[PDB]
């Protein structure tokens, strides 16, 4: 709906939580092959709160089969890895994040991943992606 | 259409498509966000109600121009953030009537200089951000005199590739003047042959930066005579990084003084950057995201007093023998690494958490050389054994397991050293309380959080008698369903008692007749159906109880004394006692 | 006056103050226990009447003579213990009528030389031990030819101080007897040149022989020619021990072909001694009780195939890439270790249980680097997170996590790939079920134990979906208080399911109808009251099931279809359920 | 009763527990310290069964607070640290065993210590002695 892409073992696309409309434009470069990949998350978006303590809250399921919340931390508000922690409230963000990761087995089937940005220190929430995976 | 937040004090206008200050803001605000709405123009007089307002957020809000009398009326407006918009020129008096101001947001604002921004007047001023906008040059302007309270300038991502001698006059100038400058993100590819003499700075902040190995290396040289309290250096891992970093990249820190050093993300590292012998005079190293995986061999006439190796990757616990080292962090490194002896005769503060770290014979004297620690945080580690109770720590006033897997800690008293300690955590340790001696010799014991563990039999044991000065004690998720007798006849001093969540199946009258001091009792979410007449009758302190989520059972007269009660205290339960669904609190029996 | 134990079959006789052997013994018993008696003296045919008697135990039983026809009528027998007898001389004939002796015990009997033992016609022993004695000389006297099955003996403790090349004649001119000798606590300080010329031998301890460095160093390479599968050497903690050991001690061994190598307890110790060129072409290697602090490159040309770290002191995990090591422990280490990653292409089992371990990272092929473990024990450790569902090692048939913190696993299907894994104890690791996928993949699963764990909301998830060959389900200890719908319904093999000691409030009937293959249930401890009529009914392989500990509603109709199951199948009941006391199974409603 | 000593900080004596009394002499040499102590246990008895799994049940109180019971094994069976591991039942065992300990503060006050010597092949019960320390 809002992007997607295929890769050799996986169809990934994504449209705006139906509860949260805030844009951002986010894509891979390549496409993630779930076997493994080296790449860029490429993200340009406008945010509507400082990233100071960005975090996500990931909510993953495997053909309607729910892993519990995960929390991913990407600034903690101390000497950050990232040139985006800096952005503040209305700032252009235009960054492309070098990613790697290899051998993890997924279980085919339908993943579905809601990715909920958080303002760590005032709590409001960014924005919110949901993605869906076809593995295989 | 904007959402009240605090009533008449806070008011949320974000994105709701106005086209200028909303009248019907009430004049007694404080705080207005009126971010990500199509202002274009800031209209004088538009705030001229609001003579209360000290935080005014225009964010995104496509201003173009600001009239000459924009802000007539915000003399206590102390922040002003107008990151986003398209202002690009400000022209004289544009900051008129801001007589308060104490923090200017200019991020994003296509702002070319400051020379030309009107701030010269703005004498409150104590941060400016300029940030992400066309500034060219590292001028600080003469008008800087004028603005005797700024102490931090961001400077970051703009187009500086030059900073010259006469850049930093005014600093050179005035040395009394204590200024922090962010560099962060600028094209520096020269700096001036003694551009730094007669310079001084608390914080100075250079994160990618460079490009190049020679480059960097060039420019560092040129900082000779700078003298810094804080000096940050590194890069990100979303920018083009540099080739090699290695030591000698750095060999122009040595003609600079530096109390606190600060290195972060390098996309290249190696571990002997950390043991350069420029950072030798040094009293603060911090190491935070680094690809360091061994530091050993630390010359000992190194002057660290405190080290802080942050979200690291050491593959083994370091070996540290600095006699000056009066605080250590090592917390959230990647990997899990071994506890090792090391020799620290100034360590006082030590925050090891967050390492699935093992610790195998804690704790005493031997195991870290100093008899001055006060602070050891362990929690959020892997397998920590319990072999001795402190002996040569005598001192320590902060101990913290929590989440951490607390092993052989029920099989003496692991804490009769302790009788300066204050705080305890031992919460989520997978703790089976077995030893009514657990805490003897916690006598200056305040804090007690151990919730998430068990007790023998499920019955709460008499641990507390010797921790007399209690004042907080968390029981929650203790599995517990009963309570010896005189568990709690000591703690005349405890303020808070939590025993939520665990599957009480009685209280008795006994237990509470000495809580002299209590003024929050959780009791909810238990298995609790009744309680003995006149069990709350001495808690002459309370403030609040929680007796909700326990299926009460409301026949008469059995419900009597709850419900009547719960009905003269009615201001101090918190949530409702409901039958197993009318409040506990709304029954009358004959 | 004898304890009867296992009727007209064991009998423990021990400390009676008996004179002699009681006639009242039944005649087909096996197993008589007569030690700590006064007896004094065997008398003749006092065991004529034991024909059945295979065991007997005589220990310490003052026996200063044995008669001309003691023991007439033991045919049968097969151990005799004769441990503190002072019997000293052994007449000729002494052990006549002992036609199946297979070992005989002659510890402590003031024996003072094989040559006159009696046991030359003892043709079936297969075991002697006569440590403790007044033996001299290593001498193995020639009617060892007559006991062609004889594959030990036991010279521990004795006043051996030489061997001789004749001492060891018999075994040169047998060189096809499988023999083995323990030769620990004999002050042996002489070795005669080539005594070991031409000698095989299966197992050789030397332990406790030395108490100095030169005598030991001068007697091991006297040892040269010698032929050991097993040579086991070291001290003891209460024992005169050696001042110091160094590999050079050693340096005899180089003469010495050895299949085996066992290492203990040594006072003195050095990190070297394991790294002995001597030691190159040994297949198994072992360390038990050793001081070794680092092990680290051991050269790749050693022939190690198994290796043997047990009750050690590693500061520091080993660094190990020898290739053709197919077995490797490191158990119950003193200290906590973090674990490294090693190169052992050849390794199939590997046992690191009882080491406080932290494991960051478990678990993948480039931790371990070999595609064929088949065993792998993370038992009794500290934090082990798990990051990888074990590609690269899907050979993998038996994972054991018992009593570790086991970190993340439900986060993932952690253990997808291993579709080979037959054991799987994740028991007392603390996880919280939360996923239904934890289980993914373990299509060839028999075995899981998974008691003193808990799942989300106290419910047991259907997480069994794909465990179709489970044949025994541990889920003790859970906190379980209810059971979703459909999880036991593939479970059609599974002969044992444990839910004792759970918080069970009611069951449903539906969970049980597709246990075909169902032995044992195991419920006692519940908070059950009542069932659902007929939920046992499709339970047609059932033989035991465990019921009690639970308040019972006895009231009619409603334990209606309980008491009188409970009665007809009162055979396989285990324990009484018994009313909130009389037994549920004795309840007739009207 | 069956033997005692005096050390600067400590008074250690034991007697036979109640239910077994099967004879062994032990002593240390010096008496323990419990501030620390380098020493001797002496031990000379003949043992009701073989010592190949030699293990210690220890049920300790003090100033009557029970402490879970500890296990403590001395002989696992396998290249075991003692001579005495070897000893058969009816053997006479005569050994003297170091040990060095330092550095736990102990709580003042009355120890009781029952400690039962238990063969763990057979799970008999070897000997069983009933301690008193009092420290200070
Ligand atoms: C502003 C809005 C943002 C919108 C997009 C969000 C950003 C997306 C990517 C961010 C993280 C990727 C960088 C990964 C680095 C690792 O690859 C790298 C770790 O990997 C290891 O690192 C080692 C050295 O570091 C070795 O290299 C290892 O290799 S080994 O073989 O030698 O041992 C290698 O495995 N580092 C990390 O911090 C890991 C933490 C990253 C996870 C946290 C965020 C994950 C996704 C965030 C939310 C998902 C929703 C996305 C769309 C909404
Ligand atoms: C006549 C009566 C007979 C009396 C015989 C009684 C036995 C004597 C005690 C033997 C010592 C036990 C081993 C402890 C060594 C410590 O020194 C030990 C060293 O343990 C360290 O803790 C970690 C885990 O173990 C690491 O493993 C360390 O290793 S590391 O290098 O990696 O860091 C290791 O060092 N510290 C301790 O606090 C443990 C407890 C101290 C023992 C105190 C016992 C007092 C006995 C009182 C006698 C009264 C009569 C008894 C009646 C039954
Ligand atoms: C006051 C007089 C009464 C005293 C009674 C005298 C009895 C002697 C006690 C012996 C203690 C030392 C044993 C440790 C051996 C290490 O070696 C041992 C190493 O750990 C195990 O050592 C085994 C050796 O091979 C295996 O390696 C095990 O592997 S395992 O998985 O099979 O289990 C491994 O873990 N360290 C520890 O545990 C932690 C340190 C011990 C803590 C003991 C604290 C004090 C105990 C005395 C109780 C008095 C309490 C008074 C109330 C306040
Ligand atoms: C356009 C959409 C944007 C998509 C962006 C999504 C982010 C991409 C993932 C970033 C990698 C995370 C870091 C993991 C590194 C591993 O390589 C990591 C290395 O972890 C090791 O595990 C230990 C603890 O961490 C030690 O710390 C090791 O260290 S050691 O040296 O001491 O032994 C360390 O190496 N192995 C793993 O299995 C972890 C999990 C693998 C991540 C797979 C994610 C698949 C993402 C699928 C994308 C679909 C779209 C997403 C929709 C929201
Ligand atoms: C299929 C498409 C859907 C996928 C969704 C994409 C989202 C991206 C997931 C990111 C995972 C990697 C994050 C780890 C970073 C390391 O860095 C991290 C290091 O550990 C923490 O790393 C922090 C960095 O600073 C702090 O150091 C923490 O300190 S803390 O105490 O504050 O917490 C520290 O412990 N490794 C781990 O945790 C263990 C390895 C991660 C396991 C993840 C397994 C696969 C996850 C994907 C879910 C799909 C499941 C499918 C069902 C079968
Ligand atoms: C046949 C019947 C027997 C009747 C009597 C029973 C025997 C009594 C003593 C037996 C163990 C003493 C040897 C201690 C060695 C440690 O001292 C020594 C540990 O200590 C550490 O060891 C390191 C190197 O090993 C370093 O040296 C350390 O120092 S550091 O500073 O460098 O780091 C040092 O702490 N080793 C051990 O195995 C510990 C395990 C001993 C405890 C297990 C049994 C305890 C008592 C048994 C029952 C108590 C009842 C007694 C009367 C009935
Ligand atoms: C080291 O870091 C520098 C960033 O600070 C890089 O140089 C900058 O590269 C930008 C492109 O990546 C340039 O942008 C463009 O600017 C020119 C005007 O000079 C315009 O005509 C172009 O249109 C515009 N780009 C686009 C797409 O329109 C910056 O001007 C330039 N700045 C400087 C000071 O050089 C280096 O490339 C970088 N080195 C490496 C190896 O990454
Ligand atoms: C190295 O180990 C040897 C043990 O195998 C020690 O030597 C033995 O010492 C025993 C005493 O500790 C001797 O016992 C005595 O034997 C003599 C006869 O030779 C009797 O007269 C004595 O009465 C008797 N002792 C008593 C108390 O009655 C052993 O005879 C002797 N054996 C040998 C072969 O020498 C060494 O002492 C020991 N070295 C060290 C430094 O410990
Ligand atoms: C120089 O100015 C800065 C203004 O921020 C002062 O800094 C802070 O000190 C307090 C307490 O020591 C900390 O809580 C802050 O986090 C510090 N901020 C920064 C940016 O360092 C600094 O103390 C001043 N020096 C003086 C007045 O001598
Ligand atoms: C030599 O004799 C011994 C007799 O014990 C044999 O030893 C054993 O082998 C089995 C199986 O391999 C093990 O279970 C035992 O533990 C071994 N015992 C010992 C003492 O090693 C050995 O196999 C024989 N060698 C032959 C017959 O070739
Ligand atoms: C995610 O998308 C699915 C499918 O369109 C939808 O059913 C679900 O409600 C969405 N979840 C959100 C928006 O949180
Ligand atoms: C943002 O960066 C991307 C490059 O990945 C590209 O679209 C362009 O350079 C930027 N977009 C802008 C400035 O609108
Ligand atoms: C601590 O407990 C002991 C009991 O052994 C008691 O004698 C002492 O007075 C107590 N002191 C305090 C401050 O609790
Ligand atoms: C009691 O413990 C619960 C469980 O963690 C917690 O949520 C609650 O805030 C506590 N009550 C207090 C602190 O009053
Ligand atoms: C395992 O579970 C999957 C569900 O994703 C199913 O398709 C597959 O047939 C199952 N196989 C076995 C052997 O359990
Ligand atoms: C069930 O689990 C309990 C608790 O550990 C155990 O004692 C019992 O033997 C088990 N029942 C079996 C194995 O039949
Ligand atoms: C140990 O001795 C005490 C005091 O004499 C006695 O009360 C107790 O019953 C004894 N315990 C035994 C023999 O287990
Ligand atoms: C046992 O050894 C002790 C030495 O500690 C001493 O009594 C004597 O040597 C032996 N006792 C005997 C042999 O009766």
């Amino acid at each position: 709906q809002q992007w997607f892409c295929n890769s050799s073992d996986a169809i990934i696309s994504y449209s705006y939580c139906d509860h949260l409309k805030f844009p951002i434009s986010i894509s891979s470069e390549p496409c993630i092959r779930l076997r493994g990949t080296n790449g860029f998350v490429h993200v340009e978006f406008i945010p509507r709160g400082n990233l100071k303590y960005l975090y996500f809250n990931l909510f993953i399921s495997v053909n309607s089969i729910e892993l519990p919340k995960r929390k991913e931390v990407l600034c903690h508000g101390h000497d950050d890895d990232y040139s985006f922690c800096r952005a503040l409230k209305g700032e252009t963000v235009n960054t492309s994040i070098p990613f790697s990761f290899e051998g993890i087995l997924f279980p085919k089937g339908h993943y579905r991943c809601v990715a909920e940005a958080i303002a760590g220190d005032t709590e409001e929430k960014l924005f919110c992606l949901n993605f869906t995976i076809i593995h295989r | 259409p904007c959402i009240e937040v605090v009533p008449n004090i806070t008011y949320q206008c974000m994105d709701q498509k106005l086209s200028k200050v909303p009248d019907d803001i009430p004049s007694s605000t404080k705080n207005i966000d009126l971010s990500f709405n199509p202002l274009k123009i800031l209209k004088s007089y538009s705030f001229s109600n609001f003579s209360e307002l000290q935080w005014l957020d225009l964010s995104r809000c496509e201003i173009e121009t600001i009239e000459d009398k924009a802000w007539h009326g915000l003399h206590h407006l102390s922040n002003l953030i107008l990151t986003g918009n398209p202002i690009q020129s400000f022209s004289p008096g544009s900051f008129s009537g801001l007589t308060s101001l104490e923090n200017l947001v200019a991020v994003e604002t296509k702002l070319a200089s400051l020379e030309s921004f009107p701030i010269g007047q703005l004498i409150t001023l104590k941060k400016l951000n300029v940030a992400h906008n066309f500034i060219h040059s590292c001028k600080l302007p003469a008008y800087f005199s004028n603005l005797t309270n700024l102490v931090h300038v961001d400077l970051s991502y703009n187009y500086i590739q030059t900073i010259t001698v006469n850049d930093l006059q005014f600093l050179r100038e005035n040395p009394q003047v204590n200024l922090s400058l962010d560099m962060s993100l600028n094209p520096i590819d020269f700096i001036q042959d003694q551009a730094f003499q007669g310079i001084k700075l608390h914080e100075l902040t250079l994160r990618g930066n460079f490009n190049s190995s020679n480059i960097m290396k060039t420019c560092l040289q040129n900082l000779a005579g700078l003298h810094v309290h804080r000096l940050i250096l590194g890069e990100f891992k979303d920018e083009r990084n540099l080739e090699i970093f290695e030591p000698s990249i750095m060999e122009g820190l040595c003609d600079v003084t530096i109390d606190e050093f600060r290195l972060t993300y390098t996309n290249d590292f190696s571990d002997d950057i950390v043991k350069f012998h420029c950072l030798a005079n040094v009293s603060a190293m911090s190491l935070a995201g680094v690809s360091i995986k061994y530091l050993e061999d630390v010359p000992k006439h190194f002057k660290w007093q405190s080290l802080s190796i942050i979200r690291c990757q050491l593959k083994q616990f370091p070996t540290l023998d600095l006699p000056f080292l009066k605080s250590l962090t090592l917390t959230m490194n990647k990997g899990s690494i071994s506890f090792k002896k090391v020799a620290l005769p100034s360590l006082s503060y030590l925050d090891l958490s967050r390492n699935a770290l093992s610790f195998s014979g804690c704790c005493s004297y031997s195991d870290l050389g100093t008899n001055s620690l006060r602070h050891l945080d362990l929690s959020f580690n892997g397998a920590i054994i319990m072999s001795a109770n402190f002996m040569g720590l005598e001192e320590l006033q902060h101990l913290d397991f929590q989440h951490s897997t607390l092993k052989r800690v029920t099989e003496f008293s692991a804490f009769l050293s302790l009788e300066k300690l204050l705080y305890l955590d031992i919460s989520y340790t997978n703790t089976k309380i077995d030893f009514d001696g657990i805490f003897l010799g916690l006598t200056s014991l305040n804090t007690l959080k151990m919730a998430g563990n068990s007790f023998k039999d499920n019955t709460l044991s008499n641990v507390f008698a010797n921790t007399t000065n209690l004042t907080f004690l968390d029981l929650s998720k203790c599995q517990l369903e009963q309570i010896s007798w005189g568990v709690f006849d000591t703690l005349h001093r405890l303020q808070l008692l939590n025993m939520s969540h665990n599957n009480l199946l009685f209280l008795d009258s006994s237990h509470y007749n000495q809580l002299y001091s209590l003024k929050e009792l959780a009791l909810d979410t238990n298995q609790l159906k009744s309680v003995p007449d006149g069990i709350f009758d001495r808690l002459t302190s309370l403030q609040k109880i929680w007796l909700h989520t326990n299926p009460w059972d409301c026949s008469c007269p059995r419900i009597d004394y709850l419900s009547r009660w719960l009905n003269k205290n009615s201001q101090k339960e918190q949530g409702s006692a409901k039958c197993s669904g009318k409040p506990v609190r709304s029954i009358i029996c004959p």
